[PDB]
């Protein structure tokens, strides 16, 4: 048998129902349900904007590696 | 002899001085490969800085110590690891003539990633003599770290 | 700018139409040609047959990782 | 002494290939860094136009990182 | 007893020779497996070498304690 939502996993059962729920890192997980790819709304950093110090790029955006990087578009 | 034995900085600084004069031959002879002189010169020109460590105690003596640790006992040890390095790869070769071990150079540089801990012992292709190769790794990494236990043991002796 | 099948690779030049050449590992490597992809024929480990000391498994089955492996059909 | 060869190698890498995670003295410093701990990277996948030149200047700058790493091991030995 | 403590070297070319001759008698009875055989002697062939580091002093010792750290100490470690 599985565990369902909200019971104990890995101590001799895993969840089932893989492609909606997952058993996390815990020591003592409990299966939990996915959440949606929601994409990245405002308070975001634009384009020529510092990222990494407290703010992450926009959702069509990336910030490189540098000490103090700038978002910039993907590709 | 005494170049041999002795006054190593004049050598190293001349090598980097003749780098640098092969790479203005070729930036004016329409070449591209000027930079891959250029680069040698350059990483060279970083390494011989150690020679002014002289004239601070501490790091005189630092110094002193790696390059009579590199000129005594890193030869030793690199003759032997050369040795055991070619014999398993000319193995390796032969026993697998195709997919990654077609070349003696490809091989000795997948042999040597073992010494430095970036090895691949997956085992995922579909080879003819499968189960010996296995083997084969196992005895040549072996065999590697004892020769490694052994210089490192033998640098003891030495303090 | 690009180097040519049979012309010298990464010594400053990489070799163009990568999509059907490349440049081998050799120290001073000449750019070759792909190979089709031949599947196995004949002189090959048959389903139950000893693989990996001498032969390999025919194209439609695995050899296991074992001291003495046996061919089998993919998982 | 450990930052002296790192920089050195760092720049020599930066100048031989400028594009393809070498294109900063930033990261070329973490990647070369990374040797160090052993999680480096000798895959050569990328079709650079001075590779075979790259190699040498790796396994060059492996080297006398572990000697350094053994010389300072050994001189440690010296205050027990 | 004095045959394995003592004399090492005479052991390894014997073994050397052993593979090469099973690897012969393997080719011409029309196996694949002779190739097994002589990649073993090949790759004895090559460590074999390190008994000519004798007549030179430095690489002697440094093999000689090769010679006891595999016999004496590594032994103990692989149990
Ligand atoms: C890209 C590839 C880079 C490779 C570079 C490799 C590390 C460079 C390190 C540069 C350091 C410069 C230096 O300081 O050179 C070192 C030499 O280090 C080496 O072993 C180099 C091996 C070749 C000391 O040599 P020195 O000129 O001091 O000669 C000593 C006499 O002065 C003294 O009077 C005594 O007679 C004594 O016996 C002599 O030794
Ligand atoms: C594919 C897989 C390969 C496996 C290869 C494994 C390592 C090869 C190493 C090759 C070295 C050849 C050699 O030269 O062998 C060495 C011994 O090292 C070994 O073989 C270790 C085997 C464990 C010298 O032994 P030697 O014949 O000199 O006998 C000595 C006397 O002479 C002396 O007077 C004393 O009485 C002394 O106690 C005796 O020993
Ligand atoms: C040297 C090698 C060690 C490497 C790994 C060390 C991991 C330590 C975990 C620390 C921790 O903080 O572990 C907490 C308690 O777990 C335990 O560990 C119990 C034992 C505690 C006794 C030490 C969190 O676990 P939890 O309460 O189940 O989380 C659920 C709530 N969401
Ligand atoms: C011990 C192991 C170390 C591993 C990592 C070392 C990285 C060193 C960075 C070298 C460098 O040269 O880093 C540049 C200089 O800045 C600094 O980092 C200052 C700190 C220097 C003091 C160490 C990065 O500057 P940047 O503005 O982000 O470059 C982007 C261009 N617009
Ligand atoms: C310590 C570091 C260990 C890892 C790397 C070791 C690689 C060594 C190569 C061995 C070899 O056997 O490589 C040969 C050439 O190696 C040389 O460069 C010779 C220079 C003289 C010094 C050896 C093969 O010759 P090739 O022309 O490249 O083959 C292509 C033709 N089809
Ligand atoms: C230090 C590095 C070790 C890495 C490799 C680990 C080897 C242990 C194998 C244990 C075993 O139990 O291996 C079995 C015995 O073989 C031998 O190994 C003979 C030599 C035994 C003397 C050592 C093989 O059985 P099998 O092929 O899996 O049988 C199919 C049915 N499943
Ligand atoms: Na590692």
């Amino acid at each position: 048998d599985c565990a369902k939502e909200g019971e104990v996993c890995s101590w001799g059962k895993k969840c089932c129902d893989l492609d909606n729920f997952y058993c996390p890192m815990e020591f003592i997980p409990h299966c939990k349900k996915y959440k949606p790819y929601v994409p990245v709304t405002t308070n975001c950093a634009k384009e020529g904007e510092v990222c990494g110090w407290g703010s992450k790029c926009c959702h069509g955006l990336d910030c490189p590696l540098a000490f103090i990087p700038y978002c910039e578009k993907y590709r | 002899k005494s170049l041999f034995v002795d006054s190593y900085s004049e050598i190293l600084f001349f090598v980097q001085s003749l780098f640098m004069l092969v790479s203005v031959v070729l930036y004016f002879s329409q070449r591209k490969e000027y930079v891959a002189s250029m680069v040698f010169s350059l990483a060279m020109g970083w390494t011989n800085m150690l020679y002014y460590t002289r004239g601070f105690q501490q790091m005189g003596i630092y110094a002193v110590m790696i390059e009579k640790m590199i000129l005594r006992d890193l030869c030793r040890f690199m003759f032997v690891y050369l040795v055991f390095l070619f014999g398993f790869s000319t193995a390796v070769v032969t026993l697998i003539e195709d997919g990654k071990y077609n070349s003696l150079y490809s091989t000795c540089l997948e042999l040597f990633k073992f010494t430095i801990g970036m090895g691949d012992l997956e085992f995922t292709e579909n080879y003819d003599f499968k189960a010996v190769f296995i083997i084969l790794l196992l005895a040549y990494v072996i065999l590697t770290y004892i020769l490694l236990l052994n210089m490192l043991i033998a640098l003891m002796g030495e303090t």
